[PDB]
This record gives C-alpha cells, structure tokens and sequence, in this order.
RNA sequence: AAAUUGCCGGGAGGGAAGCGGAUGGGGGCCGGCGAUGCGCCCCGGC
RNA sequence: UAGGAGGGCGCGGCGGCCGAUGCAAAACCCGGGGCGCGAGCCCGGGCGGAGCGGCCGUCGGUGCAGAUCUUGGUGGUAGUA
C-alpha cells in the first residue's frame, strides 16, 4: 500500500484507537491482541523466566 | 556430486500392487483399488490371491525417495530454481521439468554443471 | 519486520512468494525457499530470510569474475527496505573471504548460528565462480 | 496373539494442540511448552492443558464472581484462561491484577478505572513463570444454556432437563405427561 | 578357559596392570599427565555443506587369526581351490598377515 | 508519550516546507490475524 | 435426461459476516500492510522503497496523466512491482479464457 | 484412445486360459548403469 | 464385514503467488527409466501444432466394474442359419 499524505493523517480519525467513540465508525474499537509482545525469544530468554 | 546416503536402500517389495482382476478385463485400470466385496478372496486374504498394500510394506524413512542414484529428486523448471540446490547437491538431484524447451534445458544443464548439481536429464531433448 | 520474528514465522510458515513446495503435502513433500538472503534455502525458522532480523546472504555478484557479495541485514534500519541490507562486495581470495565472513557473522556475535552454514555457502559460491572461470576440469564424482 | 483390548493402544483422546490456528495462541502454546518442560510447575501444566480447550470449555467469568474470588486476596494475581466480562451488578471492585485471554472492552475499562492492572498470559509469564502467588480460576462450565438440556431424558422420573420446545406457551408440551388431569405427571 | 581369561582381563587391578598406568606414573611426576589442545590447523581450504566428519584412523586392534591345532611348521597340506587344487604341498610357516605360506617344492 | 513518526517522501517539484512526519496510526499496530483474514475474505469474495 | 439434484438459483450465494468482524479483518489487513517482511513474503518487489509505511506527499493528489503517475512511481520504489504486474499479464489458462476472463 | 481386425517378427501349447510367490532361460532397456580424484612435494610462471 | 473418524492422492473452477510454451503446450501411445505401502506422481521417446502446470486459501454437476444402467461402437456365434 502507498498512502498519500492526506489519507495517512486521517487514518487515525477513521479507525481510531483504544477509546470509546474515537473512531469515525460507531461501536468499534481496535481489537487487542492476545499478547502485548509476541517475541518468544525475549519472553523465554528474559531474566525472570530463565 | 557424490551421494551422501551411507545406508543401503532396501525395498520390501519391488513388484507393483496391481488391482485384483485387472488381468481378466481391459476396462479396469492397473491402479490399485481395495476390493470391497463381502466374499472377495482378496479382501479375505486367502493364500494364492493378490497381496494388498499394508503399511507394513513401508520403506525406511532414511532411505525413502532416494533414486537409484542415492539422491532425492527435485523437479526444476528454470535456472532460477536450479541455482537453489547449491548446498544440497550431495543429497538432492535436479530433474528439468518435462515441458521446458530444449533451449532452456541447455542453459539449466550448463548452469548445473558449474554449480556441480547431479541431473538425470542432461541427455534429454538433444 | 515491525512485528517480531516469531510472529512473522507463524504468519509465513505455510505460504509465501519465495516458497517452492513440490510433491504434494504427503511424506514426499519437498520444500525450498528461494529468497536471496536464505543460505541453505531450507524453509525453516533457523534459515528463514523473512522471519529474522539478523540474516546473512552470500551470493555471486553480477556478471563479473570472482566477486562475492556478503550481506547482513541492519537490525535497526529494518523498516527502511532501501537501506535494509549492508551489502559487501569483496573480490579477494578465499582465505581472506573466510576470515571476513567470520568477522561479520560469528566474531561480532551478529549471528553465530550461521557460522558454519555461511562459510559452506561461501565455499560453494566461490568454487562455482572458479569453475565458471576455468571450466569443467573435474568430474567431481569420487 | 496377546490378550489385550485394541492391542493396548490408548482409546481415549485429548487435545494436544488447539484446533484454533490463531498465531498468538500458537505462540502462547510454544511459550508454555517451554515452561512446562523446563520448569516442571504443575501450574504451567494446567495452564497449557487449558489453552488446549474449546470455547465451551472456556466459559466467561465476570467480575461479580471474580471479586468474590478476590475478596481478601489482593496479593495474589488472578489467572483465568478465558474471558472476563463485566457485571453491572457490582459497584466497588478492589484493585486487582487479573491475567486472561480476553477482556471485554467495558470490563477492562472497569478494572483500569478501579486501579488494578490487566494482564495477558505473556505478561503473566513475566512475573509469575512458575506461578508464584497466583490464583487460578475457571468460569462456570455447566452454566451454559445448552447444558440445561443434558442428562437423563425429560420424560423419565426425577429428571429436570429442559426439553427442546420450539416456543413456550400453554400449547407446547404441557398436556399429557406434565399433569395428572391429562394422562400422567411425567 | 575363555571365561577365566575374561574375568582375569576384566579385573580392575589387572586392567591397571595391562594399560600400564605405572611407568606413566614414572615420566610425568608421580601423577598422571594432562592432555592438551592439539590440531591448531585453522586453515580449512573447503567447507562441506553437510555436517563435517573426518577420516578414521582405526583405533580398534583386531586379534590375529588363529592357526589350527593340527597345523605345525613341517606339515604336508592339501590345496583345495585355485589352479593348484588337489596339489599336496608343505606348510612352511604362517606369515604375519594371517595367511599360510606354502611350498611345493617347486 | 512516544509513538514513531513516518517521514513523508516528497516528490520532484515539491515545495520546501519545515515539515515533519505523520505519527504512526494505532490501526497500523493492530493484531495481525491471518485466520480471521482468510475467513472474512472467503465470505466476502463469495458475496459477489 | 436430468442431472442429479439440479442446480437451483436459490443456493446461498451471498454469505454474511458480522460488521464488527469485517472491521476487525480490515484492521488486521492494515496492520499487515505495515510489515516489510509480510509484503515481501506476499509477493511484492520492494527492495528500493524508501520507508514503511510508504507515504507520499499531497503533491501526488494533483497528478492527471498516466505518464505522471509512472514518474511518481519512479521516485518511490513501486515501479519494480508495477512492471512485475505489467510484464506478468498473460492469458488466463482454462475455461476462463472463454468465459470473459 | 480402447474394444475389435489384418500383416510382419518373436514366444508357447496332452480336455481350458488368466492371477499370486520363487528364481531360471530368453529378450528389450538402463552410462547419475560404474570411479579415476584427493592429499604431500619441486619448478614455471600467474 | 456393517459402521465411525483422522491424514492424504486425484478432476474442474475462483481469489492470490511461482512459473513453462512454435528450440514444441494440451492430449494420447510405449518390451523406456524411476518415487511412494497406496491412491497416484516425476522423467525419457513418438504423434501432436497451441496452449499448460505447480503451491496457499476456497468452491464444486469431483473419482465407476456392476444398477436385465443410458448413448455410441465392437466382437465370438459366422462365412454358419
Ligand atoms: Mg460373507
Ligand atoms: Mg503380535
Ligand atoms: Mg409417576
Ligand atoms: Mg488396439
Ligand atoms: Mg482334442
Ligand atoms: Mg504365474
Ligand atoms: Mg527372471
Ligand atoms: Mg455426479
Ligand atoms: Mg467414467
Ligand atoms: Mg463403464
Ligand atoms: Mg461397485
């Protein structure tokens, strides 16, 4: 995808963020992933785990 | 261009598994179809009747798909995917696909000679 | 990879443009990956050239004698494809190519995983160029 | 010939990997494979075996029950391998730390505005890899509407199973087998 | 007494006596010597793609083939195969590789 | 308070301006979910 | 004679997906546009594009001619991909080459 | 294309033929069917 | 066996990706060479003279030895009655 500079700055106004009614679409917030950080390397090799 | 396989290829059966009663009829193809009869001597496995394929006739995993060359075959359509067998020429053998042109075959074979890749079709279409 | 390497692998482990799979999905399946920056072109997460920040490529150069390019991805510049790979055009002989590859792959702890494989591909590429120069003097079958 | 049932091969089955091909769930699966293998914590074993569950074996757990379960145990981190739904029937929620697959966007806001911290299973694996001071939970499994239909048949004595009826009303299975005055009382 | 030979060989003390750790307690002080890191070649001409294996110097030391009891230097033997089958010859001595050495006389 | 900026790549014959990047959208960070993508694409391409 | 169970016009041609599930899927697709390894895996020639996500100025909005659009693709790295499509156009194998495809 | 027929060359036959497992004898066909290259050295220049 | 499930092979489309093709595609023939236990696949040669394949997702008028099956052809009976 090649975004023009007009479209890119209003992609936020269109899809919004993790806030109620922030999106131009009604009844929609961005899905949240089942993991915040998907780096198995960093998880498994972190000091806590190791 | 020297085979890497260091184990003798053993085959528990070389004869094909022809379909039961492929002999009496012409319309029946030679390809195997399990006899589903209720009184079929083949399904009941009387001695003297054709043998069915079991899983027991399977060949060793470490000597499977090796040609008589002791290489596993890999079919290549062009130089682009010929060149990706650099570090498998001791275990993988190129075969130029059956529908390429003789012109492109010359190029693939020339490329494979200098990449030192075993090819079983270097005398094809000339 | 804006997303992490493991996630890229779980995204492209089953289909991508660089994957050549033949002989079906049975026990006969043969899998290679033909992206430029995969060394053995084996389609695994160790060697995958798309699911990794730190990848090395060893390629014969364009039409010119005995010039090898060794490239390593820049980890930090990673969302900049035009400036994504540090390419290194070296044309010296083999022993000094091997020392430099060890310098760029293993000795700086860039990615010691691919110490031996990168050198093996370097041997193969070097002798490929050597025979493109000289010709088929050896049948290479004993 | 040896006297065995099915040659001894185990005839029961269990999940060994989720039917779901969710890449994030597969990555959690790899993480907890590592943890249960190198760590030998029974907690990791249970968590793994419960990521290998369907959504009817992972029913939602709401705060009105989570707060019950957290009443006086704020030091321990709550773990629910499932979903946290809010519950507009509770008013004051203690600031609690809960790890789960999903949070309904209103329940996550409820927890944040209550001042607790709302985790995923990787963040859980950061500060409780062996599960120090954790409180594992399950939602109500047999609370599902479909379960009200299971068990011994509707028309046998002592069974309180809901029979499949296309609509409630006087005309829909009330007459003969549900009262003495028409036939018999089930 | 093959079994008795096996036991006497397998005894730990006699394993010491055979492997001769004494007179290795002679050269290197009164303690067994260390080993080092040889083979500093650092000059690989070529890198094989598959996992590298070098050649074997067979460290196994096969027992010499035993001679028959009824063969003594000075017997008359009977050849059986080859161009001299049936020839009656003389066994001179068992040569060092394990084969009999015979003469006609010629 | 941190989100990366995307530099806009201007073209030839573009006026000079003291401009900076566009901050990365939050949508451009959403979970990448290939199974949902293939399911929804299956049904929407069956919808024509 | 007939065919078995003849095809009928009242099959389920159009299937329904939840509006929120369409939106979630569009979110995941937008996210996947931003990852260079995903685009390159998916089959686009991007070795010369400056930055991801690739964003060009509003001066692009005013262009009119196809030569101008090509020239715009030249500053960017897209034109390798555009050429890939242009020289990979070829007749569809099969019955599609007579069903108006 | 097969069913089916002819001609040419081969094969075999004491009231069936065909098929499975053994090899054996004929054929017909396979040079990735089967290798000649590694190390050590001395020039002679590259 | 009746039956149930899993993993695969194969035919024809659609959305994608990688290709082949007048230096010969599709099809079909072969005492040709192989791979797989097997469905089946890969290569060689001939005829052929213009298209075709592979991988991922997905869809279907999708796999024949029988039905006194349907259409078309061909036999033995027979150079007989
Ligand atoms: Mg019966
Ligand atoms: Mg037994
Ligand atoms: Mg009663
Ligand atoms: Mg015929
Ligand atoms: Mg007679
Ligand atoms: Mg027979
Ligand atoms: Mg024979
Ligand atoms: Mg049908
Ligand atoms: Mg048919
Ligand atoms: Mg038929
Ligand atoms: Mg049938």
């Amino acid at each position: 995808v090649i975004w023009t500079e007009s479209a890119f700055k209003k992609l936020d106004e269109v899809y919004g963020s993790f806030e109620a009614s922030s999106s131009k679409k009604k009844g929609f917030v961005l899905p949240r992933p089942k993991m915040t950080n998907a780096d198995l390397g960093r998880l498994i090799n972190s000091d806590e785990v190791q | 261009a020297v085979p890497l396989l260091t184990r003798k290829i053993v085959k528990k059966r070389v004869k094909h598994f022809k379909r039961a009663h492929s002999d009496r009829y012409i319309g029946l193809k030679q390809s195997w179809r399990r006899p589903k009869g209720i009184d079929s001597r083949v399904r009941r496995k009387f001695k003297g009747c054709t043998l069915m394929p079991n899983i027991g006739y399977g060949s060793d995993k470490k000597t499977r798909h090796y040609l008589p060359n002791k290489f596993k075959k890999f079919v290549v359509h062009n130089v682009s995917e010929l060149e990706l067998l650099m570090m498998h020429n001791r275990t993988y053998c190129a075969e130029i696909a059956h529908n390429v042109s003789t012109k492109k075959r010359k190029d693939i074979v020339e490329r494979a000679a200098q990449l030192d890749i075993v090819v079983t079709n270097k005398l094809a279409r000339l | 990879t804006t997303v992490p390497g493991s996630l890229v692998w779980e995204l492209v482990k089953k289909n991508n443009c660089f994957l050549i799979k033949q002989f079906g999905n049975s026990n006969a399946k043969v899998q290679f990956s033909k992206e430029p920056n995969n060394l053995y072109n084996v389609h695994s997460y160790k060697f995958s050239g798309l699911a990794n920040s730190k990848t090395v490529a060893v390629q014969p150069s364009a039409g010119e004698d005995k010039a090898v390019v060794l490239s390593t991805t820049k980890t930090k510049k990673q969302n900049t494809p035009a400036k994504l790979q540090h390419k290194t055009l070296m044309r010296k002989e083999f022993r000094k190519m091997a020392k430099s590859v060890k310098n760029q792959v293993c000795d700086n702890y860039y990615r010691p995983d691919l110490t031996k494989p990168a050198l093996a591909r370097l041997s193969a590429v070097y002798r490929s160029l050597q025979v493109s120069k000289s010709g088929i003097k050896k049948k290479n079958r004993q | 010939g040896i006297d065995l049932v099915a040659g001894g091969r185990n005839k029961r089955t269990k999940r060994t990997a989720p039917k779901s091909d969710d890449v994030y769930l597969k990555l959690l699966v790899k993480l907890y494979r590592f943890l249960v293998r190198r760590t030998k914590s029974q907690f990791n074993a249970v968590i793994l075996k419960r990521l290998f569950m369907s959504k009817t074996n992972r029913p939602p757990l709401s705060m009105r029950r989570l707060v019950r379960f957290m009443e006086g145990k704020e030091d321990k981190i709550a773990v629910i391998v499932g979903t946290i739904t809010d519950d507009q029937r509770v008013y004051e929620i203690p600031a609690m730390k809960v790890a789960a697959l999903r949070f309904t966007e209103t329940a996550r806001a409820r927890i944040v505005n209550a001042g607790g911290e709302c985790l995923t299973f990787d963040q859980l694996a950061l500060r409780a890899p062996l599960g120090q001071n954790t409180l594992l939970l399950r939602g109500p499994k047999n609370a599902r509407e479909a379960v009200r239909h299971f068990g011994k048949a509707p028309g046998v004595p002592h069974s309180h199973t809901k029979p499949y009826v296309r609509s409630k009303g006087r005309k829909f299975e009330k007459a003969r087998g549900r009262r003495n005055s028409r036939g018999f009382k089930v | 007494s093959k079994m008795a030979l096996g036991i006497k060989r397998a005894s730990r003390s006699h394993t010491y006596h055979r492997r001769g750790l004494w007179a290795i307690k002679a050269k290197h002080g009164g303690a067994l010597p260390k080993a080092e890191k040889p083979a500093a070649v650092a000059e690989p001409k070529f890198y094989p793609a598959d996992d590298v294996k070098p050649r074997t110097v067979s460290t196994r030391k096969p027992h010499p083939t035993k001679l028959r009891s009824t063969i003594t230097p000075g017997t008359v033997l009977i050849l059986l195969a080859g161009r001299y089958m049936g020839k009656r010859v003389v066994f001179l001595k068992q040569l060092q590789s394990g084969l009999l050495l015979i003469t006609g006389p010629f | 308070t941190a989100r990366p900026l995307v530099s806009v790549k201007a073209l030839d014959g573009d006026m000079a301006t003291d401009a900076a990047g566009v901050p990365m959208p939050h949508v451009m960070k959403a979970p990448i979910r290939p199974d949902v993508i293939t399911f929804v694409h299956r049904l929407v391409s069956c919808n024509s | 004679g007939r065919m078995f169970a003849p095809t009928r016009i009242w099959r389920k041609w159009h299937r329904r997906v939840n509006v929120r599930l369409r939106r979630v899927a569009v979110a995941s697709a937008l996210a996947a546009t931003a990852v260079p390894a995903i685009v390159t895996a998916r089959g686009h020639r991007i070795e010369s594009v400056p930055e991801f996500p690739l964003v060009v100025s509003d001066s692009a909005e005013g262009i009119e001619k196809t030569a101008q659009a090509i020239k715009v693709l030249k500053q960017l790295g897209a034109y390798a991909d555009a050429e890939k499509a242009k020289d990979s156009v070829g007749i569809r194998p099969g019955k599609g080459k007579m069903r108006n495809r």
